[PDB]
RNA sequence: AAAUUGAAGAGUUUGAUCAUGGCUCAGAUUGAACGCUGGCGGCAGGCCUAACACAUGCAAGUCGAACGGUAACAGGAAGAAGCUUGCUUCUUUGCUGACGAGUGGCGGACGGGUGAGUAAUGUCUGGGAAACUGCCUGAUGGAGGGGGAUAACUACUGGAAACGGUAGCUAAUACCGCAUAACGUCGCAAGACCAAAGAGGGGGACCUUCGGGCCUCUUGCCAUCGGAUGUGCCCAGAUGGGAUUAGCUAGUAGGUGGGGUAACGGCUCACCUAGGCGACGAUCCCUAGCUGGUCUGAGAGGAUGACCAGCCACACUGGAACUGAGACACGGUCCAGACUCCUACGGGAGGCAGCAGUGGGGAAUAUUGCACAAUGGGCGCAAGCCUGAUGCAGCCAUGCCGCGUGUAUGAAGAAGGCCUUCGGGUUGUAAAGUACUUUCAGCGGGGAGGAAGGGAGUAAAGUUAAUACCUUUGCUCAUUGACGUUACCCGCAGAAGAAGCACCGGCUAACUCCGGCCAGCAGCCCGGUAAUACGGAGGGUGCAAGCGUUAAUCGGAAUUACUGGGCGUAAAGCGCACGCAGGCGGUUUGUUAAGUCAGAUGUGAAAUCCCCGGGCUCAACCUGGGAACUGCAUCUGAUACUGG
């Protein structure tokens, strides 16, 4: 239920950088990112509308480490959901909690961020939630508990961090490494390297 | 003011009986044509007052016979 | 019988039909009384009949051997069977 | 006889009662007359675990319909409360 | 405010093309099975086949406030003591707390199981009249006075047993008359007729024959008319296939009369009439429980009816009735049959398609568990007893959902493996090393909620002649949990206990090396000595506590085309015509309002589907409200079109 392997394989056979690493380096000083994995990594073939499809899928999961059933939910979550499929699909990954709480600066990466999760080291409304997929809702207030805040994993995460963009949906205090999820995020607010059209089309052959 | 049906008199063999035909024009379930049914009732007919064609107005009443349960109200039109 | 209560139960029923099958053969005899008065054509006998059996009916019914309306069937087809003589 | 009970819907841990007017003969979760309310016992005090109609209660226990001992409790709590 | 915002193609006939046409695939889904593998939890599901046969335990009892009672244990008791005189230990007493057996009342027709039969004796929708209805409930009345029995018991006695027989005794709210008798039954009427039962709590005095009568309250009893509920009955429409089944029917169709039922009715009988059903599929044959719903689909449809809820049928096979308000009765009765068992050989006993479970069949489906703590049920004034319903637990990855199997750093990129134009590339920051963390599992400590009630006390009110008893209402006290070591929380230790399956020629994401049309693969179109198709390795791709294969349904399949196809040559115009049933029908006026349309009412069970919220840390799941249920009937109008 969750992937272990090496991480920098994913963003070279995606052909783009997932974040998957903290940000200590480039990609570039600890992999061939321009080159696809294995033994037959140099050739590049011409890619079928479903490979299209399927990679920007893939890219997409990976990006925010969601296995296949949770993000087919989350794809038939959206079409029931009222106005376009694509930007609700993106809200719905984007509200994860694990997510958020890499976005909030307190995970250098995601993995580490859904660590910080899942270890219960992390508050919801002072209600210490220990699901990664948990939902984060406006106006919530997430905050590092008590006895985690001593971790250096949380400063370095937070040094990270400022080395960063800053999302603007977001309202984070790194003294009280506490903050705010004061809204979803529009279309324009996250990637747009990211086709959803394509993962609907995938999803509605 | 009583709920009742209409149909055409189609034997009268029977005593103070006659079988009577409600004719109905049901569309198709499945290809939407209106299709002609009909629907043959056994009607006691007291006095022997109806003879075969006869457009006749009949009502439900508890059951006459094994086959029996409607009953005659009147007759509109007279076998001509 | 497996449990107790349909022992009991069986016990009860019997000694209940034989009690029932008593009265029952009792009001069934005088109603043929009336049926045979009403055969012979005499009408004073058959008044007679029917004035012995009208109140062991009514009991039997009060006392739950037949119903009501069994009575009463009884009642009024004797009684039009009787009106039909004199 | 007509009775006013409760039918124990829900999950396992989490009952959840429908105030229900049924033939007493039938089962619990059998065939009822008509629902005059529900009871949540596990109400976080927040929301509300009481909506049973007094109105319609009433009207059948005027018609000889019985309120058993859990039904009986609610309806002195709904009045008391309210 | 929202609650139809919904529709994809590809491979393969040919040297090539277009068309036709079938086969196959990509998607969902399952009561699944098998193969490899397998950490945890929540919620659900779990004999689809043999309605095959069943060992064993439980699944329906309850009331002493109906009754005679006392056999058991707990007490009170009068009288006799071992005697270590305050332990008193046994002789007799229903005196009472209770209670085995027994009569009696209610319940066993509910709850639980299965889908054999049933193609309409059923189910669904919508109507109807000729009916009954225990317990619950409203109103009005009555509730008087007697008798004969009988179980238990006693004595004798027959049987291996199962179970009886005879004689005697006793009780009742058991049974039977009498009186009474109407807004009840019969009858137009006069009149005739029909019922009952007590028990319990407490008590001021008066009167007691020392049991108590007398007062009050509760409860029970009988009669009638209603309510509610349940059930019985009738009609119309709908509800599989076959014409290689076209005629069927004698109680058959109807009528009069008798009977019968709670009720209408050929329900039954006598007689009379000669009908009735059928091409709109009667009859016959095969299959089949029906529905809300489930799966699929853009929809129309197609398939389906496991779990949940309603209805029906069945209870070893066939038949039958008895009791009862209700049965022709799963755990009742009688008979017959098959089978199994006990036997003293004369007789007996039984029915898991209740909960576990066994053998068998099968590819395949679980424990001979805990508790009545909650909901419901039966009985009881209540306490309470019973409850394999139910609440839970056990087993199974069977499904859905959630989480984990670590995180960060980490190179000239170590070793080995694979490839190599022998330069190197790839496995690959992957590993090792370093720093950090401890969700879940393991050990220990705290700890909600499911719990409402019930009991004992007092106080107030009502009732009453009564400041008793009873009912209601406040408060006080001590308690009520199978789950259970609960959920949840806190502490400890250490990466420590936790990744596999399929695929890589095209369809279809993913490529190289090595070993001869053989071995083998294959869902549809490779292998005859450098095979991206066989087998192994490296690498990669997709899913992931799962992954594949098989079986099955729909989709794609516009490939049964109503929406939505065709027939010159691809499959398809009868050889031609006349013509009954049927289908359709020029044009105008009037009328009707059957089709059609509009509005309203009733109904369309709940659950499910969908929308907005709420509670479970999220989700699954549970749940509030709404929408929906596209249908049917009735009533009132419209008159353009179709019909008369």
């Amino acid at each position: 239920a969750r992937y272990l392997g090496p991480k920098l394989k994913l963003s070279r056979r995606e052909g783009t950088d997932l974040f998957l690493k903290s940000g200590v380096r480039a990609i570039d000083t600890k992999c061939k990112i321009e080159q696809a994995p294995g033994q037959h990594g140099a050739r590049k073939p011409r890619l079928s509308d479903y490979g299209v499809q399927l990679r920007e899928k893939q890219k997409v999961r990976r990006i925010y480490g969601v296995l296949e059933r949770q993000f087919r939910n989350y794809y038939k979550e959206a079409a029931r959901l009222k106005g376009n499929t694509g930007e609700n699909l993106l809200a719905l990954l984007e509200g994860r909690l694990d997510n958020v709480v890499y976005r909030m600066g307190f995970g250098a990466t995601r993995a580490e961020a859904r660590q910080l999760v899942s270890h219960k080291a992390i508050m919801v409304n002072g209600r210490v939630v220990n699901i990664a997929s948990y939902q984060v809702s406006p106006n919530d207030v997430v905050s590092i508990r008590e006895k985690a805040k001593k971790q250096s994993r949380v400063k370095a995460a937070l040094e990270l961090a400022e080395q960063r963009e800053k999302p603007t949906w977001l309202e984070v205090d790194a003294g009280k490494m506490e903050g705010t999820f004061k809204r979803k995020p529009e279309r324009s607010d996250l990637s747009a390297d990211i086709n959803e059209h394509l993962i609907v089309e995938l999803y509605s052959k | 003011k009583i709920r009742t049906l209409q149909g055409r008199v189609v034997s009268d063999k029977m005593e103070k009986s006659i079988v009577v035909a409600i004719e109905r024009f049901v569309k198709h379930p499945i290809y939407g044509k209106f299709i002609k049914r009909t629907t043959k009732l056994h009607v006691h007919d007291e006095n022997n007052e109806c003879g075969i064609g006869d457009v006749v107005e009949i009502r439900e009443c508890r059951p006459l016979s094994k086959t029996k349960s409607w009953t005659l109200v009147r007759v509109v039109e007279k076998a001509v | 019988a497996n449990i107790k209560s349909a022992k009991k139960r069986a016990i009860q029923s019997e000694k209940a039909r034989k009690h029932n099958a008593s009265r029952r053969s009792m009001m069934r005899t005088f109603i043929k009384k009336v049926y045979a008065a009403i055969e012979a054509g005499d009408k004073a006998a058959a008044q007679k009949a029917f004035n012995e059996m009208q109140p062991i009916v009514d009991r039997q019914a009060a006392k739950g051997l037949i119903h009501k309306n069994k009575a009463a069937r009884h009642k009024a087809n004797l009684t039009a069977q009787i009106n039909k003589l004199a | 006889m007509v009775t006013i009970r409760l039918a124990r819907h829900g999950a396992k841990k989490r009952p959840f009662y429908q105030v229900v007017v049924a033939d007493s003969r039938n089962a619990r979760n059998g065939r009822f007359i008509e629902r005059v309310g529900f009871f949540n016992p596990i109400a976080s005090e927040k929301e509300e675990g009481t909506r049973l109609d007094l109105d319609r209660i009433a009207h059948w226990v005027g018609q000889g319909a019985t309120i058993s001992d859990r039904v009986a409790a609610l309806i002195k709590e709904v009045n008391k409360a309210a």
